[PDB]
């Protein structure tokens, strides 16, 4: 008994979407969530829920929904699945192997790819240990290998952790930008706050 | 209702700097994916892209000309300014400013274009 | 760059095609390509953006195709008010190429 629409237009229709290592999080609560509205927007070529039954989802209440958003490449969308190796599922954004949520990834090469490359999306490349479930590495320190100390320079054995995606419109499907929004549903023992139309 | 009107002096002395401006009305340049560029068209020749600006102050230029082309935005008054130095008597052409709505729609709406000539005559 | 046929003739009503070959293929996947029309004395007007798409205000007489790496503008049902210069433009790895020109001569 809430009778209020959730602000899904703030995580699916935002001007500045997110970064890879600085993925945005907008927790939703105390509102009615009708996921069918997602079928009227741009064609979502990737809608793979993991334990959520995407079809007939309006008839399901949720306790705490966490909507995370970021932008990745094309061949790296398959790493947002719960449990996978690679480069962004180990040092940028990793999901637990209990993820009862939905990953919606849509191609954004129409507005997130400019001439000579869009360098406004950075992804982490060098990190000591693998990223733990739901950890955001907002820090950027010079990755000094544990052999010889380094300083604020760049050389043969000393480099920078973050890299720069080059989203050019002359790239085929796989290197084009893709906006990915993951909805994590708690569904634990607690009074629910987000339900559907019923 | 997109309207892109060019301005600036048509006649320019050789070896100087242009001040070709483009007033755009009917859209906001802050839209994600938008942008205003410039296309040169010599008399009796083909089109050639010169410069381009985006919604995040990103300035792209042609790889052949990067030491003279300078584009800037003045969204406070909706006026994109383009300045190029070292005007040679080969740049006499009809300059256009077209809006780049998105990456898929390359320069959909064009302006009217101004004939900029480079001649030592009065 | 992009090469186009210089002169193209067409009888009133028949269908013609304009080839946009990407010689020196640094164009990449060649995903986006837009065809503009320019009448003598006016500004280039976009006829058809990406090969399967049509802007509001253009009739179904214009269509686009791309067999393997060559864009083709199919114009069917020619009229007297169609003799204009057509330009195909795509994206390169570092610039925005605009190709050459193509003059349509509707005899009669």
């Amino acid at each position: 008994n809430i009778t209020n629409l959730c602000p899904f237009d703030e995580v699916f229709n935002a001007t500045r979407f997110a970064s890879v290592y600085a993925w945005n999080r907008k927790r939703i609560s105390n509102c009615v969530a009708d996921y069918s509205v997602l079928y009227n927007l741009a064609p979502f070529f990737t809608f793979k829920c993991y334990g959520v039954s995407p079809t007939k989802l309006n008839d399901l209440c949720f306790t705490n929904v966490y909507a995370d958003s970021f932008v990745i490449r094309g061949d790296e969308v398959r790493q947002i699945a719960p449990g996978q190796t690679g480069n962004i599922a180990d040092y940028n954004y990793k999901l637990p192997d209990d993820f009862t949520g939905c990953v919606i990834a849509w191609n954004s090469n129409k507005l997130d790819s400019k001439v000579s490359g869009n360098y406004n999306y950075l992804y982490r490349l060098f990190r000591k240990s693998n990223l733990k479930p739901f950890e955001r590495d907002i820090s950027t320190e010079i990755y000094q290998a544990g052999n010889k100390p380094c300083n604020g320079v760049a050389g043969f054995n000393c480099y920078f952790p973050l890299r720069s995606y080059s989203f050019r419109p002359t790239y085929g499907v796989g290197h084009q930008p893709y906006r990915v929004v993951v909805l994590s549903f708690e569904l634990l023992h607690a009074p629910a706050t987000v339900c559907g139309p019923k | 209702q997109v309207t892109l009107r060019e301005s600036g002096p048509t006649l320019v002395k050789p070896k100087q700097t242009l001040t070709l401006t483009c007033t755009f009305s009917g859209f906001s340049l802050s839209t994600p994916g938008g942008g205003v560029g410039w296309i040169r068209q010599p008399p009796g020749k083909a089109l050639e892209w010169l410069a381009l600006i985006y919604w995040d102050d990103d300035k792209r230029y042609s790889p052949s000309l990067k030491s003279s082309l300078t584009i800037t935005k003045d969204t406070s008054k909706n006026q994109v300014v383009l300045t190029m130095t070292n005007m040679d008597p080969v740049d006499t052409a009809t300059y256009y400013c077209a809006r780049l709505t998105a990456a898929d729609t390359i320069f959909d709406c064009w302006g009217q274009g101004t004939l900029v000539t480079v001649s030592s005559a009065s | 760059a992009l090469t186009q046929p210089a002169s193209v003739s067409g009888s009133p009503g028949l269908s013609i095609t304009i080839s946009c070959t990407a010689t020196s293929s640094d164009v990449g996947a060649y995903n986006y390509v837009s065809w503009y029309q320019q009448h003598p004395g006016q500004a280039p007007k976009l006829m058809i953006y990406d090969v399967s798409k049509r802007p509001s205000g253009v009739s179904n007489r214009f269509s686009g195709s791309k067999s393997a790496n060559t864009a083709s503008l199919t114009i069917s049902g020619l009229q007297a008010e169609d003799e204009a210069d057509y330009y195909c433009s795509s994206y390169t790895t570092t610039s925005v190429v605009f190709g050459g020109g193509t003059k349509l001569t509707v005899l009669g």
